[PDB]
């Protein structure tokens, strides 16, 4: 196995079709990063190289993409939330970010109280839509089943469990508090 | 090649070049304006104590009760149907924010815009997210004013066919006080290009778009012969504009033809452009009279 | 275009810091120091409604406006 | 030649055939004139039509209406008296959806 400086020549135009993290000019593939050498042969032969670090220490988000969050606060129309988690792989730093009061659910209905569906202390998952404006900057969604919050915590500091799809019980106490549960 | 490096001249003051007086009534700030048992105050005015006090410097113009003054030098003050020329400076989530040389900004509202398509298709939340693609930051529209919003803000709307972004050409900014009304603010001069005379200061030059809304890019190169045209009408509205004139489609016709005799690139000189504007007024006089 | 041996400061500069018996004794742990839960379910495995669910699969098929 | 009156027996051989998913069910029989309109209004046609009885005409009305919010498009209804202005509206209130 190679690796890679941010330009070399690679491959033709022919002998191949330049893939992830490369650019390519004057009929050859130069790559664009340090990584390793990969070349994804797929099927119907003409591998799609490309080049790879595997090692993501940062990653800027996209226009569709999963994230693992941590809530802020809360407010009667938005609540901030920390992107935490860039779908599995931990993030150096923290972004921001926004749900507004129509990604809650997939069916961007009126009502869906935001009191009683991200209460702040929890992890949630959601995806992006946007790249947002300089007020709310990235504009997440959870309009899906798989979306929502999945590892919430107690009063006092216990874990919490699912118990319905709207409603979560304390194990201690056997308190009943309202969330948005997503699916396992 | 030379670079001519002159030193300036000094100023002749009061027009005597023609001669003439004025017949109206002028005022300056402090001034106090006809104090008649009953009248309305205008724009440019004021009220103190039993008395009409200008507030601005120019002419008084009254229309049958009414004392206002006209001032000499204002910015854009926008009105419902006139026809403007903006920039984008500003993409948000439900609009954008076109400058437009008036004391705030104009809103542009996504309700109000010939989408891609050109259509009845469907209008709903998916095209929000494409919304902020197409008109980026800096882009070029024209397009007409809708409604007064309550703080002096205008909203504007490019509801028909003639209006939405603009291409090529180049683009001129003046006083918004050069532009005479009319009914009629879109030309088709008939030397080898067109005109937009923005009723808020901007003026846009582009070519004939050859046969018979920002979809067509036409990023191709122009021809030589049409370049030619586009420098001269340019020179030629900046040299109207500078000494006094008031820009429509006769006078820059007029000057247009008077400007064949000698090149393009000499025209920059203090006197080339007086003996321009001069001709330009006697054949309006010779014609008009 | 010769590459050449490094010298203290920089064999210094790039070091890597990556049971064996007891000491350091009093810097031990031990020396220095009912639940009935009656759980829930576990889980809510969603085996049940769902309403988004519901309402898009009603609405489609429904489909009668009436 | 833009106007084509369609004869009262030609076109119509059969209704369900065609239109394979269904529509505004009416709890009576349609008539033939009523499925003569639908047929066509399917295909975004201009319809006129000249009957006799009231109710009869807005079937193809509330046709219309129940096909908008397939098409999540609008629509506009004109009713030039005021007593009738209302009551369409009563009537479609709580037989579906928002007016």
């Amino acid at each position: 196995v190679r690796y890679c400086i941010p330009g070399e020549r690679l491959c033709n135009l022919e002998e191949g079709s330049p893939g992830s993290g490369t650019y390519t000019r004057h009929g050859y593939i130069f790559s664009s990063l340090a990584g390793c050498l990969m070349k994804s042969s797929e099927n119907g032969a003409l591998p799609v190289v490309s080049v790879v670090r595997e090692t993501e220490s940062q990653l800027l988000p996209d226009v569709g993409a999963i994230v693992t969050c941590k809530v802020s606060s809360i407010n009667s129309r938005f609540a901030k939330v920390h992107i935490l988690y860039v779908g599995s792989m931990p993030l150096k730093n923290s972004f921001r970010g926004t749900i507004r009061k129509e990604d809650v659910r997939a069916t961007e209905k009126d009502k869906v109280e935001i009191y009683k569906s991200f209460r702040p202390g929890d992890i949630v998952l959601a995806k992006v839509i946007s790249l947002g404006d300089a007020q709310s900057n990235y504009l997440l969604t959870t309009a899906e089943n798989e979306l929502g919050v999945v590892v919430a915590h107690s009063e006092s500091g216990i874990q919490m469990v699912p118990i319905s799809w709207c409603e979560m019980q304390c194990p201690k106490t056997h308190t009943k508090e309202f969330r948005k549960v997503a699916r396992v | 090649m030379a670079m001519e490096m002159r030193l300036p001249v000094a100023r002749k003051p009061l027009s005597e070049r023609l001669g003439r007086d004025t017949k109206k009534h002028l005022v300056v700030p402090g001034d106090t304006i006809t104090t008649d048992t009953g009248f309305m105050r205008g724009h440019g005015t004021y009220m103190g104590e039993e008395k009409l006090i200008a507030s601005v410097a120019g002419s008084v113009e009254r229309v049958n009760k009414l004392i206002c003054v006209k001032a000499l030098k204002t910015r854009y003050i926008g009105e419902v149907g006139d026809i403007v020329v903006g920039r984008i400076t500003e993409v948000q989530q439900k609009r954008w924010k076109v400058e437009t040389n008036s004391r705030l900004d104009s809103v542009l509202l996504l309700s109000s815009m010939n989408l891609p398509g050109g259509e009845l298709r469907r209008r709903s939340a998916e095209d929000e997210l494409a919304m902020r693609g197409f008109l980026q930051e800096g882009d070029l529209i024209s397009a007409e004013v809708q409604a007064v919003f309550s703080d002096g803000a205008v909203s504007l709307h490019t509801r028909s066919l003639k209006y939405g972004k603009l291409g090529q050409g180049v683009l001129v900014q003046v006083s918004p006080s050069l532009v005479k009304r009319q009914k009629t603010h879109f030309h088709d001069l008939p030397c080898g290009a067109s005109v937009i005379l923005g009723n808020n200061g901007f003026i846009w030059i582009y070519p004939t778009p050859e046969h018979k809304g920002g979809f067509i890019a036409n990023l191709e190169p122009v021809s030589l012969a049409d370049r030619e045209v586009i420098s001269r009408l340019r020179n030629c509205i900046i040299s109207l504009v500078t000494q006094r004139m008031m820009l429509y489609d006769t006078s820059i016709l007029y000057c247009y033809e008077a400007s064949l005799p000698h090149q393009i690139k000499d025209i920059l000189k203090p006197e080339i452009m007086e003996e321009i504007v001069m001709e330009t007024r006697q054949r309006l006089l010779e014609q008009e009279g | 275009a010769l590459a050449a041996r490094p010298s203290a400061f920089a064999s210094t500069l790039c070091l890597r810091y990556p049971r064996t018996l007891d000491l350091y004794k009093t810097f031990l742990y031990s020396r220095q120091v009912e639940i009935s839960p009656l759980v829930a379910i576990t889980p809510f495995d969603f085996k049940s409604a769902s309403p988004d669910d519901i309402v898009k699969a009603n609405q489609k098929k429904a489909f009668t406006r009436e | 030649q833009w106007a084509i009156p369609v004869d009262a027996t030609s076109p119509v051989g059969d209704f369900y055939r065609l239109i394979p998913q269904p529509a505004f069910q009416w709890a009576f029989e349609p008539d033939v004139f009523q499925k003569q309109a639908i047929l066509h209004l399917e295909r975004h046609d201009s319809v006129f039509v000249a009957a006799h009885t009231s109710a009869g005409k807005t079937v193809v009305a509330e046709y219309a209406i129940a096909l908008a919010q397939k098409h999540m498009t609008r629509t506009i209804y004109t009713s030039p008296i005021k007593a009738l202005s209302n009551q369409k509206f009563r009537d479609f209130r709580n037989t579906f959806g928002d007016v």
